[PDB]
């Protein structure tokens, strides 16, 4: 009894703060044995401490970052919106839209991140107008447009792997490119967040130095290192 | 062509076919009898049930058809309102909520739910580790404890504490009653007969229990020093980039109820069906158990480790193929149009996609469609478009698909690492319908692998 | 017992620890260059196939480790402990005590200096003109021309700037994690399933950065190992299949100058066993190129023996023989165009191994031109022919920039 | 085995929502009955999986 | 610390290299205050123990 009680009460006292929230009046129930009846408390966890993901983020405020997507099932669209969310944290003035809705209206200032999938070698339904405009139409040159391309693909698609992002990337360049950051690829069949992560960090910096980088998001990585003993 | 139609009951037409506790299974039997398309008529109402990938691929063309509220969904709007699930695509609150809440299912968000999913999954493994010899496990009951708690905690920082309860949580009791009533209503010839006065009264009281809990979540958060950077944070704080507007109070309440239900019931079903098929397919169980042991080397699974569980993934998709737990969705013709070159439709005409039959189309899957073979999903690319639709279609597809799958995969992986299972009753599949599908009465025993513990010492 | 620092990188690649059974020089006495042959033992759990690669986790050599401890005024053996709170592709043992010298085996010491690295140095520089210079290097053009083109490292800039107050623990944390190096296994498992060989050209020269003498990390690590040393590696199978045809009568053309011969030594050993098991072999042409038989004609004896036993027909090209024209494999291939193209018309597989930056493209161009000339078609038709050959699985590359 | 049950009690309380409270003697009985059940008899009353008192306690 | 001469006598008797990293384990208590379940060279293990106490029974 004593070992058990001592163990339990010790744990309760380590792990929580207690509150007698009702200002409980002792009422002793008898069943030959004795016990408090109706005794209630509240227990506030000490998270033995945990509170701990919030960013002093103020977002999207303030070079112009336009993010366009080509998506049928939302992978590329969520990636795009994620980027626009981290831009806001890095003081940009981001804008998110489909690809074939800025067909011809590429931003002649700031930069344009282009996130797109491929379907059997073809553009997603919301990107077809863009690419066609890009393919044949070249007259309305893409000079001034400083961009970067992120590819959503699946290795399970043999000969067509990342064909649309690749098309857009290199076509954009054989028309006057300000390719500020080399394309990035994601293989859904392996480590899509690794590559997405690699391309991203490298990406912010490419555009940083190029100009940017200063409307939130400590220039300081504010990342520590260890170097202890 | 003129389309087949099942047996009729004079002036009630086909309505009495729905006077059954298992109406989806009845519809499935009608499909097997009549083929890829049939008309279903009730007094004042017609819909057309589709079962072949050939027609369903056309139904899934968003330029020709949009999401319809089936009768079922119209009855559930009584409590789901113009939440994401029961809002029409053209209602302003649909696209606004879609845009505001999609970021809660981004990859970063998913990563940030992992720890809390593990919290609940560890609670389920512990309950089972702590059973005495020869005690058994009520599978769908325990899967509901886990799934409700997981959406409560991940979505709302709210603890239903279902594993501290011997009966189902009160919210589940009223949910099931409300869904049951919506389902039973489908067959009612005269819904305003005063014979149904009590039904309506029980319905409102169940709606009340569910809304009382919603009010508490909202109150907790207003108290919540809240970063609780979760679904609720986005509901109360996010702005739609299109309109610039946030959700108003009324809609947020509908979203909470919507996500509490849609966010758990069908995941509970999937885990229950997946465990069912594993115990009935011991070679598949062993192959899944092998992967779990191989992959899950640490005391609790990591996010990247869950993503490593390919075969477990395959198991879940195969369970969804046979028994998709939300087994139907409905579409309407945006304009006059012809389906399959043979079935003319007028603008507004309704279709039902009968997902379990789609999933049994031998032209897609081969002759062995009743077998449980996760290997079908070894390269998901291989599957034709619109052949496998357990999460619905297009912009109205399941928002929570990745959340359900991540949770299911994590949980089933842990179960398979930590225990051996026995189908000790030789359980006969009995599928309970509450619009959604779930095995009823399914029980197993679980023998702990002590991931090994039995120790020496001597009593020598 | 016996355990070695489990390296994350070793765990990521499934690299196991194992022993070197042989290590010897392949070039001739007095060659200014070195190419090594190493034989490695494999544990029960590992296995391999022709055209597989050995993944090697290398160690940084003494010279370069001493340059770092000298720059920081540290003793190799000084035990220390790091910490951050922040993630770390740099896969460092954090919250453990570990000597300096062993910390230095977790990181790349000669990658070009990164922009993050340059900013960190600029910020610790109390030499105003020296800060201006480090910042100059951040500009797009300078960075391409002076950093990337010359492979100028953080270490070389710290040596150039002794009053940059960066400290060791900040240095180590800014560096990339040590990467594995791939080598084309040069033996067949049909001869010994549990033993594998590699063929390693030793990287060495004047540093393009201008800071003294350059040595390639893995290649010089491998060059210095001896019988009984241990080595951490794993088997890697390339996405692009590089294997012999299923039928040993299907004809082969192999082009593999220099260390490019490596995987073809495995092919040769495989065919030799198949013969010894009564299988009949078809034609197999090996185009090998090197400076001279007085210098770098790797495996000459073996390849001449193979040819004598009818396992291959051997065609050599020498770039630097006195009183001969400078000859490369593609020149020989071009003389043999008619024959090589007839062979490919009868279902030959074609293989290239070795240098991917200059040799492979020129070999490819010569093959296409032989086609064009033999079949009297355009260069576009010849390009489509090669495209189809690759799509049939009959035109394979094991080439590298390294 | 005592730790097993004590961890179950700490977890129940960690998992309550804001402003929920604890019925003290009720939870202490869950813990003590389970502790003697498990330590003494390798038997699991599973009292923390029950919303009412265990039938044996009643 | 134990001096080099006496450390070398031990590694010589066991045919070991000073630098050979190894890892111990028991399950049983240990006044001998050894780093167990850690990898540590032979020579550093040998700085945790008395090498010239009389031999015990
Ligand atoms: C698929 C594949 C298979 C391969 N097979 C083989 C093989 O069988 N045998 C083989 O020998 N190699 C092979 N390699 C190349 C091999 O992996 C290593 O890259 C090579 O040994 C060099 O690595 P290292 O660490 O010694 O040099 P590193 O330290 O990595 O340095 C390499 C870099 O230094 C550059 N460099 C060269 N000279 C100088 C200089 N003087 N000043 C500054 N920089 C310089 C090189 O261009 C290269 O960029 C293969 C590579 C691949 C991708
Ligand atoms: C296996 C588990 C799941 C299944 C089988 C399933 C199935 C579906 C289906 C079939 C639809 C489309 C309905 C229609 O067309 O009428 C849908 C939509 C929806 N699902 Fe899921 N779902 C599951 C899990 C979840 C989860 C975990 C969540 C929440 C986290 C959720 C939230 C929703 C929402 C809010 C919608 C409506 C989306 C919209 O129209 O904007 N689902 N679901
Ligand atoms: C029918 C189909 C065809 C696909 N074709 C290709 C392709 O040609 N190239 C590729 O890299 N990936 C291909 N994929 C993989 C998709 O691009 C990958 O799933 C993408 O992440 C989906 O992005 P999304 O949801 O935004 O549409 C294909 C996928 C499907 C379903
Ligand atoms: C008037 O007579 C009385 C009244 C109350 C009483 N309470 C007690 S205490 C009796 C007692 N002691 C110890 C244990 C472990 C125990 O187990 C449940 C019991 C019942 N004796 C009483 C006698
Ligand atoms: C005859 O009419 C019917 C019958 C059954 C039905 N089952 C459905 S499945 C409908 C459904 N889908 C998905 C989710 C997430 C969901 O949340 C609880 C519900 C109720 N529709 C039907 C229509």
């Amino acid at each position: 009894a004593l070992h058990e009680a001592t163990l339990v009460l010790g744990m309760m006292l380590k792990h929580f703060d207690f509150e007698d929230h009702t200002n409980y009046e002792l009422d002793i129930k008898e069943t030959l044995t004795l016990k408090p009846e109706g005794f209630v408390v509240k227990a506030k966890s000490k998270k033995i401490p945990l509170k701990k993901v919030r960013k002093k983020a103020e977002n999207a405020h303030n070079t112009p970052l336009l993010v366009l997507y080509g998506s049928n099932m939302g992978t590329a669209e969520g990636t795009a919106r994620d980027l626009a969310d981290i831009a806001m944290s890095k003081g940009f003035a981001p804008q998110v839209a489909t690809l074939d809705s800025h067909a011809g209206n590429l931003p002649r200032e700031g930069a344009v991140l282009i996130v797109t999938a491929s379907y059997n070698g073809h553009p997603p339904d919301n990107a077809k107008q863009f690419v066609d405009w890009l393919d044949q139409a070249s007259a309305d040159e893409v000079k001034g447009v400083r961009y970067s391309v992120f590819g959503c693909g699946d290795k399970n698609w043999a000969t067509t792997y990342q064909k649309v992002p690749a098309f857009i990337d290199e076509t954009l360049a054989a028309k006057g490119a300000e390719n500020i950051a080399d394309r990035g690829e994601a293989d859904a069949s392996d480590d899509f967040e690794g590559t997405y992560e690699e391309w991203r960090e490298h990406m912010w910096s490419d555009v940083a130095a190029y100009f940017n980088l200063d409307i939130e998001n400590s220039e300081d990585n504010k990342s520590t290192l260890s170097l202890q003993f | 062509k003129e389309m087949p139609q099942p047996k009729t009951f004079g002036e009630l037409k086909n309505l009495p076919l729905l006077n059954t506790d298992k109406p989806v299974q009845a519809l499935m039997k009608i499909a097997d009898e009549l083929g890829e398309i049939f008309k279903f008529e009730a007094p004042g109402r017609v819909t057309r049930y589709l079962s072949s990938q050939r027609l369903i691929k056309e139904a899934c063309d968003e330029s020709r058809f949009d999401k319809n509220l089936s009768q079922a969904l119209k009855f559930v709007r009584d409590f789901f309102g113009d939440g994401l699930f029961t809002s029409w695509t053209h209602e302003k609150n649909w696209k606004k909520a879609h845009n505001i809440l999609l970021p809660s299912f981004s990859q970063q968000a998913m990563k940030g739910y992992h720890a809390m999913m593990v919290d609940i999954a560890v609670q389920l493994v512990q309950k089972w580790e702590r059973l005495n010899a020869d005690e058994h496990i009520e599978v769908p009951e325990d899967m509901t404890r886990l799934t409700l708690d997981t959406i409560g905690l991940c979505g709302f920082n709210y603890r239903f504490n279902s594993f501290y309860r011997d009966q189902p949580h009160p919210f589940i009791t009223s949910m099931v009653r409300a869904l049951d009533e919506a389902m039973n209503k489908l067959q009612r010839a005269n819904p305003d007969d005063p014979a149904y006065d009590e039904n309506k009264r029980q319905f409102q009281e169940d709606i009340k229990v569910m809304n009382d809990l919603v009010d508490k979540i909202i109150a907790d958060r207003k108290a919540s020093g809240e970063q609780s950077d979760d679904l609720l944070t986005h509901m109360l704080n996010g702005k739609d980039p299109e309109t610039g507007e946030p959700l108003d109070d009324e809609n947020i309440r509908y979203q909470i109820i919507t996500f509490l239900i849609a966010g758990h019931e069908t995941t509970s079903g999937l885990l229950s069906f997946a465990l069912y098929f594993l115990v009935k397919n011991p070679h598949v169980l062993q192959k899944a158990a092998e992967e779990a042991a191989r992959v899950l080397v640490d005391p609790v699974p990591s996010y990247k480790q869950v993503k490593q569980l390919k075969y477990v993934g395959m198991v879940l998709n195969e369970a969804l193929r046979l028994w998709p737990t939300a087994p139907a969705f409905s579409l309407y013709a945006k304009e006059d149009t012809v389906l399959g070159g043979e079935y003319p439709l007028e603008k507004g005409d309704e279709l039902m996609v009968l997902i379990p039959q789609l999933h049994r189309d031998k032209t897609i899957w081969g002759d062995d469609v009743e077998e449980f073979r996760p290997e079908r999903f070894e390269n998901p690319s291989a599957i034709p478009q619109h052949a496998f639709k357990p999460f619905g279609n297009g912009q109205r597809a399941c928002i929570g698909q990745q959340f359900a799958l991540h949770e299911a995969t994590l949980v089933l992986g842990m179960m398979l690492k930590h225990f051996d299972f026995e189908d000790h009753t030789n359980y006969e599949l009995d599928i309970k319908e509450t619009l959604t599908l779930k095995p009823e009465g399914f029980v197993v025993k679980a023998k702990s692998k002590k991931i090994p513990l039995k120790k020496v010492r001597k009593k020598a | 017992v016996d355990s070695a620092a489990d390296m994350p990188l070793a765990k990521m690649h499934g690299a196991f620890s194992t022993n070197v059974v042989a290590s010897k020089e392949l070039q001739q006495p007095g060659s200014a260059r070195s190419t090594r042959h190493l034989e490695i033992e494999l544990p029960k759990e590992a296995s391999y196939q022709e055209g597989d690669h050995l993944g090697v986790i290398p160690r940084n050599y003494e010279g370069i480790v001493n340059r770092v401890t000298a720059r920081f005024g540290l003793d190799a053996s000084q035990q220390i402990r790091l910490e951050a709170e922040e993630e770390k592709l740099a896969h460092l043992p954090l919250a453990k005590t570990v000597s300096v010298e062993e910390l230095l085996q977790y990181v790349e010491l000669q990658d070009p200096v990164t922009r993050t690295q340059l900013r960190a140095m600029a910020a610790k520089t109390v030499c105003p003109p020296h800060k201006v210079e480090l910042e100059a290097l951040l500009e797009k053009q300078a960075y391409k021309e002076q950093v990337l083109a010359k492979r100028l490292t953080m270490l070389e800039l710290l040596e150039k700037y002794p009053a940059c107050e960066m400290k060791f623990s900040e240095f180590i944390a800014l560096l990339p994690s040590i990467r594995p190096r791939y080598y084309s296994i040069s033996s067949s498992p049909r001869v010994d399933e549990k033993q594998a060989s590699i063929t390693v050209s030793v990287v060495s020269g004047e540093a393009w950065s201008g800071y003294g003498e350059y040595k390639g990390i893995a290649s010089n690590y491998l060059a210095e190992l001896q019988e009984g040393d241990t080595i951490t590696c794993f088997i890697s199978t390339p996405q692009s299949e590089f294997t012999l045809p299923k039928d040993p009568e299907t004809p082969l053309i192999m082009v593999g100058p220099g260390t490019g011969v490596a995987p073809f030594r495995g092919f040769v050993q495989a065919r030799k066993q198949l013969k010894e098991q009564g299988q009949s072999l078809g034609e197999a042409h090996l185009y090998f190129g090197c400076r001279s038989p007085h210098e770098d004609y790797l495996y000459q004896e073996e390849l001449e023996n193979a040819q004598s036993e009818g396992i291959i027909t051997l065609h050599t090209a020498f770039s630097r023989m006195p009183n001969q024209p400078k000859t490369y494999v593609q020149h020989v291939m071009e003389q043999d165009g008619k024959k090589l193209i007839e062979l490919l018309d009868q279902g030959a597989h074609f293989y290239i191994c070795g240098d991917g930056s200059q040799m492979a493209p020129a070999v490819e161009a010569t093959l296409m031109k032989s086609y064009a000339d033999v079949h009297q078609v355009s260069e576009a038709d010849a390009r489509l022919w090669l495209q189809q050959l690759e799509e049939k699985g009959r035109y394979a590359k094991d080439v590298w920039a390294g």
